[PDB]
């Protein structure tokens, strides 16, 4: 996920 | 992708004085959220790495305030305002600009420049138990010296030995900042019993002249 | 210990090794886990990460194709499997926890590391422990921990009651392909007649524990 890769979201929630 | 430079490779610092370590990235580490994704890690001798600074300038929990990270973009600096003996180890920088790609720098060994200390030298004959198994190990110990440079010369019946010894050296001690060195001379039991005097000759800048420890038998 | 790793391993060239990293339930569910290795005397190298909650994996380019991370959500354990092993893969492999994405604030919790040795002589062998006897105000004594394989070994003195003055040296690889290590301690010379000194040598790859009394 591009968002997670740029430190914008956290895929653990 | 992204290459991390760290300099210097090694950094000798007098206790109580400041140290500065540089880290260079081939690409800016500044993200769209304003954070620079550059961490600093410390690996003390015999231990796992531990986080010291995260995201450029943030101290990890329990890290004293004499550690500080600075910089943005491509040039970063770890400063220790006053070095102490416990700080010895290898410091690594690390970029995490993309969460999916992490890269370490090459590391910087911090050396505590304590005062010169001559080694205490001890020599150990092989044990009875080992001699019964057909081989003889003679061990020479150079204990608690500084700096690391030291030369060990094995002499058997005054003959310089070559190719039959191995040595290793501890990392700098976290309390007194010294090194120790262990050298093992290995012979067959039959060769050991051919000779009489086993000597370890030690050269180190803390000594007035080379010191020799030896024993008779074998 | 917040992150528990599996024990030391020795494997033949070309085979595979699987290393585990167990976290608490709550830690596992909120974390990514990096794998970082360190060859003997070398620096740290990031191999990749897994986010167990979303079964997401990223691999360092150098390792793409022969590393696989997996996770067991029911036991809060993630796994690193490295295939087609080469001599260059002999290293300590560390598990390190970190936040995902916007929660990344460094790899703040680290495992103790797992020593993996790649060797065509892939046979665990227990050490021989020999005294380094004192004699010849401060005296030195020790234990010689010889002819074991693979790394690592740990040494304590008097079951850990004696720590001051203790130096355990890095092992050397002998010509036979087996390791040898010495551990020494300096003590008051006056103690040689009244204090017993015992080194406790633990070589877990062979489940070996040895106590050696070192008499002057």
């Amino acid at each position: 996920v591009a968002l997670e890769n740029q430190h914008t979201i956290d895929l653990t929630d | 992708d992204i290459v991390m430079t760290q300099s210097p490779l090694s950094l000798p610092v007098i206790p109580g004085e400041p140290a500065s370590i540089s880290c260079r990235s081939s690409q800016s580490l500044l993200q769209s959220n304003g954070n620079n994704y550059l961490d600093w890690y410390l690996q003390k001798p015999g231990q796992s790495p531990q986080l010291l600074i995260y995201l450029g300038s943030n101290r990890a929990s329990g890290v004293p305030d004499r550690f500080s990270g600075s910089g943005s973009g491509t040039d970063f600096t770890l400063t220790i305002s006053r070095v102490e003996a416990e700080d010895v180890g290898v410091y690594y920088c690390l970029q995490a600009r993309q969460s999916s790609v992490l890269t370490f720098g090459g590391g910087t060994k911090l050396e505590i420049k304590r005062t010169v200390a001559a080694p205490s030298v001890f020599i150990f004959p092989p044990s009875d138990e080992q001699l019964k198994s057909g081989t003889a190990s003679v061990v020479c110990l150079l204990n608690n010296f500084y700096p690391r440079e030291a030369k060990v010369q094995w002499k058997v019946d005054n003959a310089l030995q070559s190719g039959n010894s191995q040595e290793s050296v501890t990392e700098q001690d976290s309390k007194d900042s010294t090194y120790s060195l262990s050298s093992t001379l290995t012979l067959s039991k039959a060769d050991y019993e051919k000779h009489k005097v086993y000597a370890c000759e030690v050269t180190h800048q803390g000594l007035s002249s080379p010191v020799t420890k030896s024993f008779n038998r074998g | 210990v917040q992150l528990e790793q599996s024990g030391a391993e020795v494997k033949k060239p070309g085979s595979s090794v699987k290393v585990s990293c167990k976290a608490s339930g709550p830690m596992f569910s909120r974390s990514a886990f990096s794998w970082v290795r360190q060859a003997p005397g070398q620096g740290l190298e990031w191999m990749g990460r897994i986010i167990p909650t979303v079964d997401l994996k990223n691999y360092a380019q150098k390792f793409q194709g022969r590393v696989t991370f997996t996770a067991d959500k029911s036991t809060a354990t993630s796994y690193m499997e490295l295939r087609s092993l080469k001599s260059e893969d002999t290293a300590v492999y560390y598990c390190a926890r970190m936040g995902s994405g916007s929660s990344y604030y460094g790899m703040d919790v680290w495992g103790l590391g797992t020593t993996v040795t790649v060797s065509s002589g892939a046979s665990t062998k227990g050490p021989s422990v020999f005294p380094l006897a004192p004699s010849s105000g401060t005296a030195a004594l020790g234990c010689l921990v010889k002819d074991y394989f693979p790394e690592p070994v740990t040494v304590s003195w008097n079951s850990g009651a004696l720590t001051s003055g203790v130096h355990t040296f890095p092992a050397v690889l002998q010509s036979s392909g087996l390791y040898s290590l010495s551990s020494v301690v300096t003590v008051p010379s006056s103690s040689l007649g009244t204090q017993t000194y015992i080194c406790n040598v633990n070589h877990k790859p062979s489940n070996t524990k040895v106590d050696k009394r070192v008499e002057p």
